RNA sequence: GACUCGUUCAUACUACAGUGGCCACACCAGAUCCCAUCAGAACUCUGAAGUUAAGCACUGUAAGGCUUGGCUAGUACUGAGGUGGGAGACCGCUCGGGAACACCAGGUGAUGAGUCAU
RNA sequence: GCAGAUGUCCAAAGACAAGCUCAAAGAGAACAGAAAUCUCUUGUAGACUAAAAGGGGAAAAGCUUGUUUGAUUUCUAUUUUCAGAACAAGUAGAAAACGUGAAAGCGUGGCCUAUCGAUCCUUUAUAUUUGCAAAAUGACGUAAAUUACUUACUACUGUGCAUAUAGAGGUGUCUGAAAAGUUACCACAGGGAUAACUGGCUUGUGGCUGCCAAGCGCUCCUAGCGACGUAGCUUUUUGAUCCUUCGAUGUCGGCUCUUCCUAUCAUUGGGACGCAGAAGUCUCAAAGUGUCGGAUUGUUCACCCGCUAAUAGGGAACGUGA
RNA sequence: AGGGAACGGGCUUGGCAAAAUCAGCGGGGAAAGAAGACCCUGUUGAGCUUUACUCUAGUCUGGCUUUGUGAAACGACUUAAGAGGUGCUACUUUUAAAGUUGUUUUAC
RNA sequence: AUCCGACUGUUUAAUUAAAACAUAGCAUUGUGAAAAGCCACAACUGGUAUUAACACAAUGUGAUUUCUGCCCAGUGCUUUGAAUGUCAACUUGAUGAAAUUCAAUCAAGCGCAGGUAAACGGCGGGAGUAACUAUGACUCUCUUAAGGUAGCCAAAUGCCUC
RNA sequence: CCUAUUAGCUGGUUAUUUUCGAAAGAUCUCUCAGGAUCGCUGGAGUUGAUUAAUAUAAUUUUACCAGGUAGAGAUAAUGAUUAGAGGACAGGGCCUUGACCUAUUCUCAAACUCCCAAUAGGUAAAAAGGGCGAAAUAACUCAAUUUGUAUUUCACUCAUAUUAAAUAAAAUAACUCCAAGUGGGCCAUUUUUGGUAAGCAGAACUGGCGAUGAGGGAUGCUCCUAACGCUUGGAUAAGGUGCCUAAAUAUUCGCUCAUGAGAUCCCAUAAAAGGUGUUGGUUCAUAUGAACUAGCCCUGAAAAUGGAUGGCGCUAAAGCGGA
RNA sequence: ACGGACCAAGGAGUCUAGCAAAUGUGCAAGUGUAUAUGAUUCUUUAAACAUUUUACGCAUAAUUAAUGUAAUAUGUCUAUUGUAGAUUUGUGCCCCACUUUGCAUACAAUACCGGUAAGCAA
RNA sequence: GAUGUUAGGAGGGCAAAUCCGCCGAAUUUAAGCAUAUAAUUAAGCGGAAGAAAAGAAAAUAACUAUGAUUCC
RNA sequence: GGGUAAUUGGCGCAGUUGGUUAGCGCGCGGGUCUCAUAAUCCCGAGGUCGUGAGUUCGAUCCUCACAUUACCCA
């Protein structure tokens, strides 16, 4: 699957036009320690009983689907396109 | 043990033991999603018959009761 | 373990023999009314718009036009009960429904027989007359006409 | 007689042969321009010397195909009944419905709107 | 049950438009051949259309080219499964902004039918929308007034966190637990909804009896056989089924004892012979009488030694464990 | 014998069928025992085992505290100067032994 | 005469008395001590221990005779380390208004490098080849950590197998 | 003692009459001995009908639709497949071997189709409506403020006296609420998949058994008749009429002799192959010889306690086929 | 197939909490007087009786995560609009067709409230 | 610190329904199960009274503000 | 995912702003005789892309590629 970097599409936000927008890969992020399901967890995770919540280990599918940030290049607001799942996706790769 | 899978058996005897039920066929049905800017402009025109006549009903109305 | 859009409908979807190609330019002409009676046959060079597979060649009224496609009400059984079902369909896929013509003609028919009738002041029955028996007929036929028929022997 | 836009989408198709032309179609003359290519072949543009040779129209063929009817045939098959037959496989009867291939014969179109020429 | 296919692939293999026509065959052209390129004729698709299969497709849905990002945001009426719930996958539309084309139009992914995922949690985007429980934090910002706790007016106000909305991180047992064995020491609730035995139906397998006649039988199909085929009987084998019994029908063999069948091993009386006699083989009526001693093995089965007239085959809940 | 939940004491069709008793007997009552111990099921257990999941006694190790009194060495920090490349200024090294802290050894 | 166990002894009270257990003999392992080994205990404390390597503790094998082969790759166990990667709390430093967020280091363990099989255990396959035939001393080849050695056998261990 | 722990599992679960009356499908489920949820059922209630209509209908007629199953075909396509016949690219010695082409030919397909039934299925058959006009309204549509569309208001009027086809103990309707049980099914006819087959496994339609007795099939959960308050008469169905056993040793016409006759659907087995037994037909040869044919009978036809057209028995039938 | 040798007596859908539906009853935009108090009531009486003119529950208003906001709209004490529809009114005290009125309810259409989009936004 | 048959006194045990401290499960529910639930319960140890315990704000609110504890 | 190292000649290998270097593998000449072996020469995207900089494989950054440790709430 090839994506070419930069895209002329419509803008959802602060203008109503079609504009360029450039086009990159989404990433999970960090979780972080702050968060109220983290503080929670490791709250109850305190203590003496063990394990207690559930750890997925089944593991069925291989790929992801695919999420394309598209920032316009007018008001610099990002927004968010899912790509069908692949098992191989680069972004403005040769012709 | 074994399951017996599948069977449309009685299901025809059940079905028209209180008969196969007809649809009510209501004489106006709800126009939600139908022809939008035809829908519209109907909601204009009955405005504007519910303007008109009315108006003519109270002008009856005040030339009667003066 | 099937049971897809399109399963089981090799041969009511496909085209007939030396029938194939798409649509004639004429159908496009063809007037639509709300409330009107239509029938909904699947023309298989055309896809998007298709009906399901249960309603190829059922009927049904139109509730809904737009600029490309009929939203026709069609009774589907379901069990116990019938219940009403609105088809979304392209034109291709649907076309003006003769079951109603007969009612039609002898409407206009009757009523034009009616005004008559009433002008001369004469009774008459409007009503199909379901024809049964025969009355008796006094018939004539050449003697060389008839013909005698006996059981044939084996061969 | 002819043309344009259609309808039906083979009775309209295909092969071979014959006949037909004043404008009508067309083949045909040319490439400066619009345009187009390896190639003015095509497409596009400008023409009016020549020709029905072809396209096109009409016709023909113990022509193929297609189409209508007959016949296959009340045959094949089939709905309902049977304390019907038969060891069974299957096959009648009663009340009903009813094909197909093949073969035979005929046919090879009709038509809406508009326009041109005489 | 049968033949398969899916957990993908594609910035083009998506969108639009234009032009063109494909597979194959024949004929012809230096190298040049069955195949390499070119030309002509025929060519209803016999090609191609990502993949399985089935539909669809010829001035196209195929090939080539040009321009593009409609594979975009939001929302309805709905179809398939169906409870007429959800997801998912579609269909017809509407409000924006675009692409393409001269235009009519067409485009909300792939010509159509498959190609996928709840709550909670996390994550990153959006927001002139909100909160963090007595308050403030852009900022004394802008106007006036004095030595103040002055007065009016400002969509835009700290870190962190939480919320609302939208995608994503996955549950393939795919409407979605975080999960290795063994019990021949075993326990309990039950199950003839379910195995191991008889019995029952079926009889592939086993055994037995027919039909035909190519041949065998020195010649001669049928004295005796009988291939290639084909019709049956039996439940004496093993199968197949799971109908009865799991609040229990004591499941191998032998010993003992009785009875029954005949598909007769001997004995009785016959018929045939490829019958000189002798011995034997085929066969009929016939179940009255009889069918043994031992070595090895738990064996049934088996195999030897020996007698015999003969040492036949079976059944009786695989007869028979109060 | 039949049919029947496919092995009846009862049902149907037959054979038959004549009081009361004694002693044996082991064919049948699919005889008695006894909610099958085999097999399967149960989101019922238990014993046992492991590189099943999650923990835990014990054990190894580090930190803080108990923990006091001295010495030395080394390191780091702070401060003044020299050199290197280097845009009034920015970074690296060396020089003091100047003040602060930590470590390692050692003494009581 | 064969099999098993050396023997005396012990055992499943009420289905198994044995070839099972024990045994002497053999071998291995830990430990030099109250900061040790092994073990008990909630803590305090204790058993071995009124003990001290000719001892105590933990194992395997099982008289004698004759032996006890090869493999440290795997899994265990164990030994050395400032060369050494990884790591927690803590500590230190940077930033910040602070919470925080970032970095840095001499623990053990694992990893790295060794040792160990009377530790758990393991210990191959194709072809060709000798004046009859047969077989294959011999050769080639694949391959392992090592390719089952001395022995022994249709053994209470061999299906095929009577 | 917690503790009357828990049990989707086994057992039990106590008066009468009357009325209504099931399901053993389906979806999801760590689900398959369970549950929830639809469906089927009861009770309650309202709106309706009570106007021989209208609503309505497991029905038909009329009109119009859709189909690719049975059948048919191989020369129509694909896939097979047997043979020859005619006719100008290859090998050897004008000839041989073929290939290939043309027209034929034998035989086939659940995953083949030129064609294509029967049955099954759908829509429509007038009054809250239709037809025909005018006038208004709209921001819609159109080139159209007068093009169209839709709506509204006025007009006129479209069988109804049998009712816009027939028939209808059609309102015993429609709707709403609450809730039980059920969610192991099985059998018969017809169709069909796997299997050699099965009282086998799995499906379709309808009817039954379950949940249900009565008469008959001797006997029998499912067959035939027929479904059920308590009675008196009558007459029948299915089936029978020799006796068991109510009713014919009835009448009338044929066939059959069996030293293992035969005797009512399900049903309680019988085949290929034979017969110079007898009965009746068909076709050839100068009442003879043949060859066929199909009725009954016979052989084929062997199993274990003693034995079963139900028993007795029956042959001028009490058997078989009719009337 | 299992339980039942016999007889007597005992023997199993109940109680409470909470919700709904159904029906009866009272009152009705209100309803329930909670705890408690008073009062010549004090065997019964542990029940009956009573409650100086914004306690609390439920209802009377919804919607949103939420700061919050919150139902025609003052032209009119009219009370949104249709199609069916009960009842009523007249003409052809006992049929029906026209008028008249238009409950309940059903099917729609409209407004308006809260939230979300979109447009504008001092 | 000791020691005292110095003088005078107190504690010990029983009893628990209510009460006050400690310690502390599992059955069960989740239709499995591990957090959770059972439950700050049962069992265990200790300590009082006719009541015990709590109690005179390092309280609540955010209002026009209330005013120890306990109980309904 | 966090931390670490690595892949540059056919082999292996260490090396970093005024640099692609070597031993082994390959080719001839010559040679001290037969080897050795001086030397030329075959063998390099310094894993890949981007970025920084009179003067980089080099300095920074991202990608997959491998090996111990370690984290494994939908």
């Amino acid at each position: 699957v090839n994506v070419p970097k930069t895209r002329k599409t419509y803008c959802s936000n602060k203008c109503k036009k079609h504009t360029m927008h450039k086009v990159s890969q989404y990433k999970k992020g960090k979780e972080r320690l702050s968060s109220l399901g983290r503080r929670r967890y490791d709250m109850k995770q305190k203590g003496f009983g063990g394990q207690t919540k559930p750890v997925f280990k089944k593991k069925a599918k291989t790929t992801k689907k695919i999420v394309l940030k598209l920032e316009c290049t007018k008001c610099k607001k990002k927004r968010f396109q899912t790509m069908k799942r692949c098992k191989t996706f680069e972004m403005g790769a040769d012709k | 043990a074994k399951s017996k899978n599948h069977t449309n058996h009685n299901q025809n005897r059940k079905a028209h033991k209180n008969g196969i039920k007809k649809p009510k066929k209501h004489k106006f049905m709800s126009r939600k999603g139908l022809d939008p800017n035809f829908f519209r402009n109907q909601k204009y025109c009955l405005k504007g018959i519910q303007k008109k006549k009315k108006e003519l009903k109270l002008k009856a109305k005040q030339e009667k009761n003066n | 373990k099937s049971r897809g859009k399109r399963s089981g409908t090799r041969y009511k979807f496909s085209k007939k023999f030396r029938k194939h190609g798409e649509c004639t330019a004429n159908k496009y002409l063809e007037k639509l009314n709300y409330g009107d009676y239509v029938d909904i046959v699947c023309d298989s060079t055309q896809q998007k718009g298709m009906p399901f597979n249960y309603y190829h060649g059922k009927t049904g009224k139109i509730f809904h036009i737009t600029k490309r496609g009929v939203g026709v009400l069609v009774n589907k059984r379901v069990k116990h009960r019938i219940e009403q079902k609105k088809v979304c369909v392209r034109i291709e896929h649907v076309r003006k429904s003769r079951c109603n013509e007969d009612f039609l003609l002898r409407k206009i028919k009757n009523a034009e027989l009616i005004k008559e009738a009433k002008l001369k002041n004469e009774h008459i029955n409007i009503k199909r007359k379901t024809e049964g028996p025969k009355p008796a007929a006094m018939i004539k036929v050449p003697p060389s006409k008839i013909i005698t028929i006996e059981p044939l022997p084996f061969y």
